[PDB]
Formats: structure tokens, C-alpha cells, sequence
RNA sequence: AGACCAGGC
DNA sequence: GGCAGTACTAGTAAAGAAAGTACTTGAC
DNA sequence: GTCAAGTACTTACGCCTGGTCATTACTAGTACTGCC
């Protein structure tokens, strides 16, 4: 980070939604189509998943914005999915709505005046109106005029609610969600989903749906419908069952039900005003991640193929297989006989590969890890590279005790002093100090080790002599020569002094006072961190080879931090007890035993 | 449980206003606790 | 075709205009933005006039002279709303342009529209019945249908805009 | 300082109308003219556009279309940007609305 | 403290194919700065004092035409004790691509060390 | 995320309240140390009075109002309180939750108030005995916590790092905190 | 050059513009480049003085 | 420029409603120990950056030094913007704070 | 393949013997020191799947 | 980058 | 002199000893 | 509706330093050689 390179627009919020194929052709750089990765004389193939249109790859120029390896941000492509396959993430919620739903008439097998009394309660808990979602249930075989009649008094109450509510000062149009209007939201879709799986019939129209079978992932099956149930199929006027025609159900069911999972998949109030599709569920269309995310193994001559690569080869060789089966029903009774049982075959193996890519645990086959295993555990992505991370200008080597040393520092060694390094700009006060920093080089303490320009340009001073670097410490304070850069200063990249902080850190850290900021005092002789005794209380530091962290920040706000917030003299008392950690150890404290004793003239 | 927490926030179509220190962190913002609970303004002098 | 635009822009302020902030957000942002062309306002940002920075604080009145900037928590820069009222030269197609003839040749007639800024109506734009000359000697005239040669001004009607290099220019074609 | 600013810093642009991080890509500008940053899904095909001659840009291939100019730098790590790959792998939209719009 | 580490030439080929990198020196513009840590054979000297960004073996390749150094990839400076030469065993006759140096690092009991 | 707000009244980082007042009576445990030892700061009295400073503060600040509600709810308590506590018509907040301890001189906890005067009666001892009462609620207001503090994370770690003093016909220790 | 240092961020236009005549334009002319002497626009303010001295004279 | 107009003023009103006057304003009349670190390091990153120093240096030459002088005198044009849970604020600049 | 075995450690076997570990069967003699050396020949080891479990008697 | 092995506090 | 057998080669395809909740299926 | 138990998925201290090994069968092909 440059203090010197501001940037203006934040991030506010997020929100998460699904991808629909329509958009992941836009978005889109390149349809990619072959199982080949790359070809002879490691040329990525045009179409493969190495593409130079999904971006630079290996001294090659992007052939969709035509920069190089090190400014290409990489681009998404996609594949063509033939049928319509299941999300993985999804299908324990696609399986609540596959059953629970009537193949006759496409509604709920509820009543539609009890699904409807969880639209209305759902509603009110978008807007924060927990309190009027009790008082909806006292609004309150039997013939549909007054059912018809109940619908409107329950439907107006709501919009006599959301607006009372709105004009009181309660809830904004954007709808107040809070921690317990989570609690009843999860509490009623939970019990809106147990109610739903819970029918024999259709109370719409009275007839049985043949019960769903599902065998693990991957497949689904309808199971046999009873012949003492078929009776009422006949008064009313098992199977492998393909994922084209689960998609061809349910875009029925949410369009005759349209007006209740609005409010089961919307926490805050649709302002979109989007329609949600069972499409949304499916997947048709794989993003493929851009080459810069899924580079390959390079290890000398041992390069191997990104782990990613070898699944979605083989979604891409499945992909083919079917195009090549879908071929023969076009020259088409035994030739249908059997090309038809390996067409079904082709159904259940994409789908098998499109979860493998997703999740290694629900692909049937030592698997390659799939796109949810790089990110759930320890060695994920949230815990290993977003909640800890590698940092910059750190330092870590072994302890030796201190005296001597004023009790708020540390004492670094002069191989810390030369490789850690800070940006001060120039002004009118440094002139003095940050000029012979710049002329005493890299490797003298107290020096510098590069000069930050104002144009962003970064001069090295490493493989420099003195008669050129001098010439560089009175071109350091000089005007610009460029309007847009007039109010930048030069940074020069001076060695840690005397005078800066640092952040000292034992591991482990089970309290606050075990990640301190000590002052420094450089010392001149060997290479090991140097602490004082009363610090030991603290970071529970004996010297048996102990060695602990040392963080350099890098820009004022942090050295006032670690000064004045996070320093080693405000920390005294531990806020645990309010009793002290800080205090002499063993040396000295029997040495005051004898020097206060009466004995002692 | 990242996917599972994941798939009942993408259900929901859930809008978080970046409120906790854990999704500050991943999306890259300055912490809401202690040095980062208030602004700093600047009294420029000329209108 | 001189016009004005109000606009409402959000710019920064770097610590050295501090004690100047009338003055910084005119040299960072708006002095750049004279005599270039600029596409959220339509055409070519001759001057601007009437700069009010937006306080920070709604409380105070737009009397007063100490406003309130917010700074960025990482760097040491302001950001900032202002109000300025922008002149902005801008053609349209259709539109009929006085032209100043800065290059007579014999494919793209190379015109100035007042005095600053480059046009051009191609051989295709002229009709048929003109013929251009040569100058042997060092870049002729081209003849009209009254038998004269063409010099000073040139009302033609815009035919396209082209924006995107360094300066604007302007297609233009003589029919009507 | 530490888990950003000396880690995985970068200023990556952002589109305002997709909230969208890795969508967004440099055009290729012709001679003389700059490039610049432009988004791909709230952008429009020209033949499908049927133009005010600056907000047409261009891709690599040569494919000319004109469409979302609504772009911005905003300072994220660099982790999150890998962060919607795999969601995006999965099918999930994660939408970065910024403030100054 | 020793540390042993071979310099292998012939790890990117198969069968039977002719040798590219060849150990010595060829007949290239390549610079006299490295005839003090290197021997006529490409080889080092015993002895010779080797810090960080010194070569410790030359050889002459055939696809680029340039006499390539491998270099001491170490912070720490160490002198060379021993070079040996691993000859292949085949029923066919082989020119060298195998070498084994040690090095020999002065670990005088600097402070911080555990006794 | 949890921490204080400056309503002194520590609360969740999406906005939903945890408690009204840290504690009840919102002072740092770093700072509460010689809250109560008053026998120490009755002897380094003027000592201390150079680090509080109370006279330079008088101007910022409201010193009457405070001190009025703290009188009507201790003599209010005194007369009460021999009956339990369900059959207390309280009548009275505590003085604590009425007035911003932060800004107001004299917003104490109640038993702060008790143990100063019974501290005040007991032994009856130059500094007379307003001048000692007006620093200690002087001492007590800059004892407050200040608003900010990541309280849920120390709170996190009182527990998790004193577990490991245990470690490195009732259940007992790390297996009771489990449960 | 394409900086949050030179260029605002968002850029947006407040109300629907409308035309001005010679007389505002000789008006603005005259005092935007008598506020602006009274800096790398003096290659623009020669351009500005061309448009000046068009409205009220000839080259 | 009709929806951003309106845009704007529901910007600016919202950013109004949230504004605690400052007679009504309730928080504590001292700069906390967060308040101190940040109006230090907030100034010394403008004093790097050549902004105008209100103090006579007597050769200081670290910024955050200065940044401490600045504020011994009451020399720094800072104001605090301290937020409220429901998104309102208070305005305090830092010649009213107290210090400890 | 005993080259393998001794190289890795890992048990490949069709017909998996009565061992419940599967890996981590040869270990490098360091010859870091003579004490070392001489310790490495007089080891016991109860198994690696023991190591990972949370009991202690 | 993984797996296993050997270690440090 | 040229035919066919082997021995190789490089080529492209398959790989049994922890404790908690949530859930469906399950008799009645 | 119902309690009921079986089943399925889920976590299990922090940081640091070394070292090693890492696809295999086979299958069709071009070439080597023994032969008549
Ligand atoms: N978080 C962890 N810390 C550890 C672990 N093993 C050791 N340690 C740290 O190492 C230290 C080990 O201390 P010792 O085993 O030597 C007990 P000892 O009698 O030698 O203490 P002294 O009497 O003070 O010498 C202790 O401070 C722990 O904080 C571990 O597995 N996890
Ligand atoms: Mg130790
Ligand atoms: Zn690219
Ligand atoms: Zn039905
Ligand atoms: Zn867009």
C-alpha cells in the first residue's frame, strides 16, 4: 500500500446470489470446447482449457486485452453443459421442493390458503414486524368463497401493517433485518419445509404424486404408486426419472407458486422485483476459473496439470461422448435398443463429473479435491489465506536476554537493521537526516535502500557506488517536472532506526499482552532479538531457544498504534484479573533481599 | 462448515452490511472496533 | 453551440492544499480539464465557473468558511463533493459550423472552428461538380460550381464526431 | 498494516452497475487513442446495439462492442478476487456495490 | 557443519539422445572473472572460499551455445572440502554429467546458540 | 465484535445489544485497581490530586446535577432495603443508568457509594472530608472504559488463557467449560 | 496521467444543460481569464484567447 | 439529472437526519485513548505530505513527533465524527476534547 | 518395489497385512550424532494410528 | 503446492 | 538379396479402538 | 401425529525449521537381426 495512492470508491456491502446461464454468456470471453489441454511444442490449444483468450499464459500475450503475464487479471470462459445438471450445493434444497409438490396440478400438496398464510407471515419478517406476524394467525368440507374472503383479510393486514410501520419511523423500504428477525425466519422456513413434506394428497385437487426416491447424489428416482391409490386417480374426473424433466416440474411449480418463494428466498424486500426460476437450482453452464487461478504444477522438468484441469477435462470428454451419442438419433430397432441405454449412462456420469469439480465427497469413485474442499478447513481459504496471512517486512529469530535496555524496546540486531526498511517522504525536515541516509547505501547503517520517485518508479540502490548515488541524494528534494504528479514527494526506503516501533510476538498468543510494541535500539554485534526481563512475565519467554516475531509497520497510522494503543507501558496490568504480568524475574529479586537488607552498609 | 453456511446465505439472498471483524477482513475493509469506530474530518479553512 | 453544464464531482485533496482547498481541487481536477474533450459532459470543457465544495457536516451554513472534508482512514488525502458550473463546446450532427480553413489538400480538407479546434470534410463529402487545382510551384485551391476559389469560411452541416485521440475532430460533409 | 497493506494489497477495478471484481478488463485502443477499463457483463454486443462513437470500445479478437463505462478502482486484497473464481465455479454472484456511485 | 549437494547435468533427457551440457569451458565470449573459483574442467578448486552469487560448476551447452555457471544458492559462505566425480555404469562409455561437492561451514558458537 | 459503544452500553457489531453498561457500572479492570483502596489514596492525596486535577476540570463537565439524584437514591435505599427484593417498589433507578458516568461527576455504582461512606465514617481523620469524596468521583470518572474497547475478545481471552493455568463428585476444569 | 490524483472519481452532471449567447460567453471570457492570471493551462489559455478575440475581432 | 438530483438530495437529507446538533450531542467530553492514536497518526500522515504545521519545529524531523507538539498547543484541524449504532454521529473537533 | 518400500515407508499390499498403519514404516537413520545413530536401532513404535487419538492411557 | 518423516518452543 | 521374429520404445490410457446435532425412515 | 432409533456429517492448540518421494501398465510401432 501507497499512502501516496489513494483510492475513492469502497466497498459498502455484498450480497449472494446464483449465476444464471444467461449472464455466464455474456460475461463470458471464450466457449472453451476440447479435453486438450495443450498441444506439441506446449502450445495452449485454441478452445482448450488453456486458452490465450482466457488469459496470458507462459510468455504469451492475452488474446482478449492483449497484455502480458504480469497485467492480465485473467478471464472467465464457460463450457456448454447438454443437459441440464444438478447444482450440488442445491440439491438438498431442490429435493425439499422436488417432493412436497403436486405432478398434477404443479401447487404444493398443502391446502393453498395455508401455503398462502406463509407468504404473509414471511413478508412481514422482511420488514422488521416480528410483532405483527403473531398477530396474523387471528385472522380467522369447506367451500372457497370465504377462503377466497379469508385471502383478502389476510393479505390486507399485511399491506395495513407495512405501511403503518413504514410512516412510524420503524422500518425503511429496504426492510429492517436484525439478529432475532433471523431467529423467526429460520424458525418458520423450517417449519414451512417440514409441513410441506408431511402430505398424502393434494388438497387442491385430491389425488396422490408417486413418492421420490433418492438414492445418494447423482441420481433420482420415482418410486411405484400403489394400486390401492390409483382408485383416486380414477374418481377425478423405480424409474429413473431424467434431470431434464425435474427442471420441466419445477418451472411449472414456481410459476403457479410464484407469490410464496418470493418471501422464502428473499431475507430483505426484492426491489429487483426479479423472479425466482428453478432454473436457479440447475446448473446448464460451467465457469470455468481464469488460467492465472489454476496454473500448472511447476516443479523443474515435473510440470503437472492444475488439479482443476484434470476434472474439467473430463466434464469436456463427457460433454463429447453425449454429443457423439446424440449423433446416431439423428441417423435413427436395436440401434436405438442400445444407444439409448448408453445415452442414460452419458446422463448419470456428467453429472458425476459436475459434482467431482464442485465436491470431491459427493462424486462415487485419492479423489481430486473439488471446489468446496479448497475452502472449508484448516488449510481452506477463509482460515489458511483470509483470517491469517504471510505478511511483508516481518522479521523472526531466536531471544537473548537484554539488561541495559530501557524496558520499552527491543533490541534488534544489524541484520534486521539493514533488511527492514520504512517509506518516509521527503519534505523540508528530512533534507538533513533522509540525505545521508540515501548516500550511505544499502548496506551502512543508518541508510536506505531505494528511492520511491513520484511518478510511482522505483530506483534501486543496491547495484550502485557512491559517486552515483550522491548524485541521486540532490536530485531528491527537486520539483516536479509533471502537472499530474506536482503535489507528490519522493519516498526513500530508509533502514529501521533508533526511533521507530515494532510489533514483538510470541506464539503462542492466548492473551492481548502476548503481542506487544517495543521501541528499537539497533544493536552492533549478532544476529538474535534482545528483550528485556520485564517483558518475560508477559510473553511467557524463557531463553531455552526461544524465537518470536517481529512486525515493522509501515506507515504512520500504525506506528501511533503501536506507540501509544498496543505499547509495551500502557500494557502493565493484564485486563484479566487487573493484576500486574510486568515485573524483574529472578536475578533480581534476590538481589533485593540482600541490598535492603539491614545488613547492607 | 464454509458450504454450508454459504449455500443458506446464497438461499436467502442474503445482504450483509459488513458489519463483523471476520467479513471486514475478507472483503478488505478498516475494522469497526477501537481506532476504527469513528471518522477523522478535516476543518479546511476557505469555503 | 457553447453550453452549460452544472455538474457534481468527487475529487480528493491532497495535505498540502490544506490551508487552499479552493485552490487544490482547481489545479488537481479542473485545470486538467480545460480544452480537452470529456465524455460525461458531451464535448469539449472550454472553462468552468462557480466552484462551492459540500460541507461534510449538514449543519452548518454555506456562509461559513471552515468546511469539513472527510479523510480516507489509509492515506492522508480528502475526498470531497463540489458544485462547479462548466462552459463545454460541443457539436452535434446536424448542426451548421462556421470553419476556418487551415489546410487546402486535395483529399481532406483541413479546417480550424474557432481558431482551436481541427475539422475535416473528405473528397467523398465534396460533390462532384468541384474540381480542385494544382500548385506546381508549392496546396491549391479547390474551384466550386461558380468558377472561384474557396477561402475563409465554410458552413457545412457535421457529419460524425470523432473523440477518441488526443484532440476532437469533426467530420464534415456538404450536403443538405 | 498486517493483514492487508503489507500482505496481498491491490487496487482492483471494480464495475459500479455489476458489482462485479473480475469482470471487468483493459480494451484495446487503436493508435494515438488510450485504453481504457470496461466491463463485460453490462456491456452489449454492436450488432446487437444497432452510438455516441466514445463509449464503443474493443477486445483483443477484434471484437468491437460498445457498453458498461461504469467503472472503478477500489483497494481490496487479493484473496478475495480468487474468492469469486471458486464461487463463481459453484455458480454464486457475490455483488460489490461501492458508495460513490 | 558439512553439506553435500549433486550437481546433476543429466536429468532432462532419455534414451540414448546425445548430451547437450558438456563440463568445462567452451569457446564463447564468457567472462575471466571465474577462473579463481573454477578450475580448466568446470570443476572448483579445493579450498576455494564461496559466499552467495559465486559459481561452483561451468558447463558448456550445445542448444544455446553459451557456457552456463551453476552458482552457490546460499546465504551462508562456505569452502569447498571435496569433489567427486560419479561416473555412469553402462556397458556403453559416458562422458561425465554427475558431480558431488561438499562444502565445509565454519559454525563457530556464535551467541544465541543452545549448549 | 462485541465492544463499546459510546453510549457506554456495549453491543454486537451488526448493532444488537448485549448488555446496557459493561459490568453495570462501565470501568476498565485495567484502571479499577485503587478504585476501592481509599486508605492508599487518602495518604498520596496530594499526590494524586496532581493527575486528576480536579478544579481545571470543573468547566467541561456537570457537577450538580449528579450529585443531587446520588443523595435522593441512597437515602432512598437506606430506608428501604429491608425487605427482599420482589417486594421493592423501586421508585429510583440507580443513578448510573439515569446519567452518563462519563460526563456527569458524581454517577457512581451503588456500591462504590457504599463502600466511600463507609470508608468516610469509620475513620474520621491537610484534607478534610469533601475534598477526599470529590476526588475519588473524579477517579471513578476517569476510570470509566473508554468507548471502543474490544471487550468480547477480552472477555474471550480471560477465559482461554487462564484455562491454560489448568493445563501446559461434580465435573471440574476444562471439561466443565465444555459443557 | 488517469489518477484519483487527476481526475474525479465519479463525474456526474446535475441538470440538463442550456444554451448561452454571445454575451455570456464574452462575459464568462473576460473574467475566467482575468481570475486566472490575477500551471501548465497557459497553453490552454492561449487557446482560450483565440475563441476571445474571435467572438469580438478576426485574426 | 433528474435522478441523480433527486439521488443527491435524498443523500444529503438521510446525511442530515443522522447529524446530533451539538447542543443535543451526549457522548464524553474526553478524547479516549482511540480518539488520541488516530488524530496522531491521521496528522503525521499529512505532516509527511507537506501539509502546513501550525507549531514551531525546533528540529524535529520524525512526523509523528511533530503530530504531538501539534496537539500539546491544540494546533490540529482535526474533528472526530463519533458514530452512534443507529448511524447517526456526533461532531467533535479536537480543541473542545480534553485530554485524560 | 523395495526400493519403494524402504524410500517412502508406504505398505502397498493387495491382501493388506495385519497391520493397522499403512505409511510411515522406515525412517532415516540421521547419523546426526553417535547418541542418535545408536537410538535409532532400539526404538519401539506402537503404530500412527495411535498418534492420532485423543486418549491417554 | 501436497503426502510422509524427523524435529523446535 | 529381402522376409519375419523378437526385443525394444516411446506412446498415450487407468489408479482396524474419539463425542455432539440434524435427518429420514420407522412401528404403531 | 407420533416418539422412536438408526444414520449421516461434523469439528478435534498456535507458530517455526529440515528432509524425501512423486504413474504405471501396456500396446502398438519402428527398427534390429536372424534367416534362406
Ligand atoms: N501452544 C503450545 N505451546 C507449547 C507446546 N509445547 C510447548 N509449548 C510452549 O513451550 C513451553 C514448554 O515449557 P516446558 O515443557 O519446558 C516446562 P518447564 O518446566 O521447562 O518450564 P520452566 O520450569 O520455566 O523451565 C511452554 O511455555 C509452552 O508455552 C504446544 O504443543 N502448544
Ligand atoms: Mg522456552
Ligand atoms: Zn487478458
Ligand atoms: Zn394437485
Ligand atoms: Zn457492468
Amino acid at each position: 500500500m501507497d499512502i501516496s495512492k489513494p483510492v475513492g470508491s469502497e466497498i459498502t456491502s455484498v450480497d449472494f446470489g446464483i449465476l444464471t446461464a444467461k449472464e455466464i454468456r455474456n460475461l463470458s470471453a471464450k466457449q472453451i470446447t476440447n479435453p486438450t489441454v495443450l498441444d506439441n511444442l506446449g502450445h495452449p490449444v485454441s478452445g482448450g482449457l488453456y486458452d490465450l483468450a482466457l488469459g496470458a499464459f507462459l510468455r504469451n500475450l492475452c488474446s482478449t486485452c492483449g497484455l502480458d503475464e504480469k497485467f492480465c487479471p485473467g478471464h472467465q470462459g464457460h463450457i456448454e453443459l447438454p443437459v441440464p445438471c444438478y447444482n450440488p450445493l442445491f440439491f438438498n434444497q431442490l429435493y425439499i421442493y422436488l417432493r412436497a409438490s403436486c405432478l398434477f396440478c404443479h401447487h404444493f400438496r398443502l391446502k393453498s390458503v395455508e401455503v398462502h398464510r406463509y407468504a404473509c407471515k414471511l413478508r412481514l419478517l422482511q420488514y422488521g414486524l416480528i410483532d405483527e406476524s403473531y398477530k396474523l394467525d387471528e385472522i380467522t368440507d369447506i367451500s372457497s368463497t370465504l377462503l377466497n374472503e379469508l385471502k383478502s383479510k389476510r393479505s390486507e393486514y399485511v399491506d395495513m401493517a407495512i405501511a403503518k410501520a413504514l410512516s412510524d419511523g420503524r422500518t425503511t423500504e429496504r426492510g429492517s433485518f436484525t439478529a432475532t428477525v433471523n431467529d423467526e425466519r429460520k424458525k418458520l422456513v423450517h417449519e414451512f419445509h417440514k409441513k410441506l413434506l408431511s402430505r398424502g394428497k393434494c388438497d387442491n385437487c385430491g389425488m396422490f404424486s408417486p413418492k421420490f426416491r433418492k438414492d445418494g447424489f447423482t441420481k433420482i428416482f420415482e418410486t411405484a404408486l400403489n394400486e390401492k391409490q390409483i382408485t383416486n386417480n380414477r374418481v377425478k374426473g423405480s424409474t429413473y426419472i431424467l434431470s431434464t424433466e425435474v427442471k420441466n416440474i419445477l418451472d411449472t411449480v414456481f410459476r403457479k407458486e410464484q407469490c410464496v418463494l418470493q418471501y422464502v428466498f428473499h431475507s430483505r424486500p426484492n426491489l429487483s422485483r426479479k423472479l425466482v426460476k428453478a432454473d436457479s437450482f440447475f446448473m446448464d453452464v460451467l465457469v470455468v476459473p481464469p488460467t492465472r487461478f489454476r496454473l500448472p504444477s511447476k516443479l523443474g522438468e515435473e510440470v503437472h496439470e492444475n488439479s482443476q484441469n484434470q476434472l474439467l477435462s473430463k466434464v469436456l470428454t463427457t460433454s463429447l461422448l453425449i454429443r457423439d451419442l446424440n449423433d446416431d438419433l439423428s441417423k435413427l430397432l436395436e440401434d436405438r435398443r442400445v444407444i439409448f441405454s448408453r445415452l442414460m449412462n452419458a446422463f448419470v456420469t456428467i453429472q458425476n463429473d459436475v459434482n467431482a469439480f464442485i465436491d470431491s465427497t459427493k462424486a462415487q469413485g485419492v479423489p481430486i479435491p473439488g471446489v468446496k474442499q479448497a475452502l472449508e478447513k484448516k488449510e481452506g481459504l477463509f482460515r489458511k489465506h483470509m483470517m491469517g496471512k504471510r505478511v511483508n517486512y516481518a522479521a523472526r529469530s531466536v531471544i537473548s536476554p537484554d539488561p541495559n535496555i530501557e524496558t520499552n524496546e527491543i533490541g534488534v540486531p544489524p541484520v534486521f537493521a539493514v533488511k527492514l526498511t520504512y517509506p518516509e517522504p521527503v519534505t523540508a525536515y528530512n533534507i538533513a537526516e533522509l540525505r545521508q541516509a540515501v548516500i550511505n547505501g544499502p548496506d551502512k547503517w543508518p541508510g536506505a535502500t531505494q528511492i520511491q520517485n513520484e511518478d510511482g518508479s522505483l530506483v534501486s540502490l543496491i547495484g550502485m557506488s557512491v559517486e552515483q548515488r550522491k548524485a541521486l541524494a540532490n536530485q531528491l528534494l527537486t520539483p516536479s517536472s509533471n502537472v499530474s504528479t506536482h503535489t507528490l514527494n519522493k519516498k526513500v526506503y530508509r533502514h529501521i532506526k533508533n526511533r521507530d516501533v515494532v510489533l514483538m510476538n510470541r506464539q503462542p498468543t492466548l492473551h492481548k499482552a502476548s503481542m506487544m510494541g517495543h521501541k528499537v535500539r539497533v544493536l552492533p554485534n549478532e544476529k538474535t532479538l534482545r528483550l528485556h526481563y520485564a517483558n518475560t512475565g508477559a510473553y511467557n519467554a524463557d531463553f531455552d531457544g526461544d524465537e518470536m516475531n517481529m512486525h515493522f509497520p509501515q506507515n504512520e497510522n500504525a506506528r501511533a498504534e503501536a506507540l501509544n494503543l498496543a505499547n509495551t507501558d500502557s500494557q502493565y496490568l493484564t485486563p484479566t484479573s487487573g493484576s500486574p504480568v510486568r515485573g524483574l524475574i529472578q536475578d533480581h529479586i534476590s538481589a533485593g533481599v540482600w541490598l535492603t537488607s539491614k545488613d547492607s552498609f | 462448515t464454509t458450504c454450508q453456511f454459504l449455500t443458506k446465505a446464497v438461499l436467502d439472498n442474503e445482504r450483509e452490511q459488513l458489519d463483523s471483524p471476520s467479513a471486514r477482513i475478507v472483503v478488505g475493509k478498516l475494522n469497526n472496533v477501537g481506532t476504527g469506530s469513528f471518522d477523522v474530518l478535516a476543518k479546511v479553512p476557505n469555503a | 453551440c457553447i453550453v452549460r453544464v452544472p455538474i457534481a464531482l468527487y475529487v480528493s485533496l491532497a495535505p498540502m492544499y490544506l490551508e487552499n482547498p479552493l485552490q487544490g481541487v482547481m489545479k488537481q481536477h479542473l485545470n486538467p480539464l480545460v480544452m480537452k474533450y470529456n465524455n460525461k459532459v458531451g464535448g469539449v470543457v472550454l472553462g468552468y465557473e462557480g466552484l462551492k465544495i459540500l460541507d461534510a457536516d449538514p449543519l452548518s451554513k454555506e456562509d461559513t468558511s471552515e468546511k469539513l472534508i472527510k479523510i480516507t482512514p489509509d492515506t492522508p488525502f480528502g475526498f470531497t463533493w463540489c458544485h462547479v458550473n462548466l462552459y463545454v463546446w460541443q457539436p452535434q450532427v446536424g448542426d451548421v459550423l462556421e470553419g476556418y480553413i487551415f489546410i487546402q489538400s486535395a483529399s481532406h480538407i483541413g479546417l480550424l472552428i474557432h481558431d482551436a479546434f481541427n475539422a475535416s470534410i473528405k473528397k467523398n463529402n465534396i460533390p462532384v461538380d468541384w474540381t480542385f487545382v494544382h500548385n506546381d510551384v508549392e496546396l491549391g485551391h479547390w474551384v466550386d460550381s461558380n468558377g472561384e476559389p474557396i477561402d475563409g469560411k465554410l458552413r457545412f452541416t457535421v457529419r460524425n464526431v470523432h473523440t477518441t485521440g488526443r484532440v476532437v475532430s469533426v467530420d464534415g460533409t456538404l450536403i443538405s | 498494516d498486517r493483514l492487508l497493506n503489507s500482505s496481498d494489497y491491490t487496487q482492483a477495478s471494480v464495475c459500479r452497475e455489476c458489482g462485479s471484481i473480475l469482470t471487468t478488463q483493459q480494451s484495446v485502443p487503436r493508435i494515438g487513442s488510450i485504453s481504457t477499463v470496461c466491463c463485460r457483463r453490462c456491456s452489449m454486443r454492436f450488432e446487437d446495439a444497432k452510438i455516441d462513437d466514445s463509449q464503443i470500445w474493443e477486445d483483443g479478437q477484434g471484437n468491437k462492442f460498445v457498453g458498461g463505462n461504469e467503472t472503478t478502482t477500489v483497494a481490496i486484497p487479493f484473496v478475495l478476487k480468487y474468492l469469486d473464481s471458486e464461487l463463481s465455479a459453484m455458480g454464486i454472484r457475490l455483488r460489490y456495490n461501492v458508495e460513490p456511485k | 557443519m558439512y553439506k553435500t549437494e549433486k550437481v546433476d547435468l543429466a536429468l532432462n533427457r532419455n534414451r540414448g539422445d546425445p548430451i547437450t551440457q558438456h563440463f568445462g569451458f567452451g569457446n564463447d565470449e564468457w567472462p575471466k572473472e571465474w577462473l579463481e573459483k573454477l578450475d580448466e574442467d568446470g570443476l572448483p578448486y579445493i579450498g576455494t572460499y564461496v559466499e552467495e552469487g559465486d559459481p561452483i560448476c561451468a558447463y558448456f551447452d550445445d542448444t544455446l551455445n553459451k557456457t552456463k555457471i551453476k552458482t552457490y544458492h546460499s546465504s551462508e559462505p562456505a569452502y569447498i572440502e571435496e569433489v567427486n566425480l560419479i561416473g555412469d555404469e553402462s556397458n556403453k562409455f559416458q562422458e561425465l554429467q554427475t558431480v558431488s561437492i561438499k562444502y565445509r561451514i565454519r559454525r563457530t558458537p556464535q551467541i544465541g546458540d543452545k549448549f | 465484535g462485541v465492544h463499546v459503544s459510546y453510549d457506554n452500553s456495549i453491543r454486537d457489531a451488526d448493532g444488537t445489544l448485549v448488555q446496557f453498561m459493561y459490568g453495570g457500572d462501565a470501568i476498565d479492570i485495567t484502571k479499577e485497581s485503587h478504585m476501592t483502596q481509599f486508605e492508599f489514596c487518602l495518604d498520596n492525596y496530594y499526590a494524586l490530586l496532581k493527575k486528576y486535577n480536579p478544579s481545571a476540570l470543573i468547566e467541561h463537565l456537570d457537577v450538580e446535577s449528579a450529585l443531587k439524584y446520588s443523595k435522593k437514591t441512597l437515602k432512598y435505599r437506606k430506608k428501604h432495603s429491608k425487605e427482599p427484593h420482589y417486594k421493592q417498589s423501586v421508585k429510583y433507578d440507580p443513578v448510573l443508568a439515569k446519567y452518563n458516568p462519563a460526563k456527569y461527576l458524581g454517577s457512581v455504582s451503588e456500591n462504590f457509594q457504599d463502600k466511600l461512606e463507609s470508608f468516610l465514617d469509620k475513620n474520621s481523620k491537610g484534607v478534610n472530608e469533601k475534598k477526599f469524596r470529590a476526588l475519588m468521583q473524579l477517579k471513578y470518572m476517569r476510570s470509566l472504559i473508554n468507548p471502543g474497547e474490544a471487550v468480547g475478545i477480552i472477555a474471550s481471552q480471560s477465559v482461554g488463557e487462564p484455562s491454560t493455568q489448568m493445563t501446559l463428585n461434580v465435573t471440574l476444569g476444562i471439561p466443565r467449560l465444555r459443557e | 496521467t488517469a489518477t484519483t490524483l487527476n481526475t474525479p472519481v465519479v463525474i456526474h452532471a446535475t441538470q440538463l444543460p442550456q444554451h448561452v449567447s454571445t454575451d455570456e460567453v464574452l462575459q464568462f471570457l473576460e473574467s475566467f481569464i482575468d481570475e486566472k492570471e490575477n500551471t501548465n493551462l497557459s497553453s490552454s489559455i492561449s487557446q482560450l484567447k483565440r475563441i476571445q478575440r474571435d467572438f469580438k475581432g478576426l485574426p | 439529472p433528474e435522478d441523480f438530483q433527486q439521488h443527491e438530495q435524498i443523500r444529503r437529507k438521510t446525511l442530515k437526519e443522522k447529524a446530533i446538533p451539538k447542543d443535543q450531542r451526549a457522548t464524553t467530553p474526553y478524547m479516549t485513548k482511540y480518539e488520541r492514536a488516530r488524530i496522531l497518526g491521521t496528522r503525521a500522515l499529512q505532516i509527511s505530505m507537506n501539509a502546513p504545521v501550525f507549531v514551531d519545529l525546533e528540529g524535529e524531523t520524525d512526523p509523528l513527533r511533530i503530530a504531538m507538539k501539534e496537539l500539546a498547543e491544540k494546533k490540529i484541524p482535526l474533528v472526530i465524527r463519533r458514530y452512534l449504532p443507529d448511524g447517526s454521529f456526533e461532531d467533535w473537533s479536537v480543541e473542545e476534547l480534553i485530554v485524560d | 518395489k523395495m526400493q519403494y518400500f524402504l524410500s517412502t515407508g508406504n505398505l502397498v499390499s493387495q491382501s493388506g497385512l495385519d497391520l493397522q498403519q499403512v505409511s510411515g514404516y522406515t525412517v532415516v537413520a540421521e547419523k546426526i550424532n553417535f547418541y542418535r545413530f545408536i537410538s535409532h536401532f532400539r526404538m519401539v513404535h506402537r503404530g500412527s494410528f495411535f498418534a492420532q487419538l485423543k486418549t491417554t492411557t
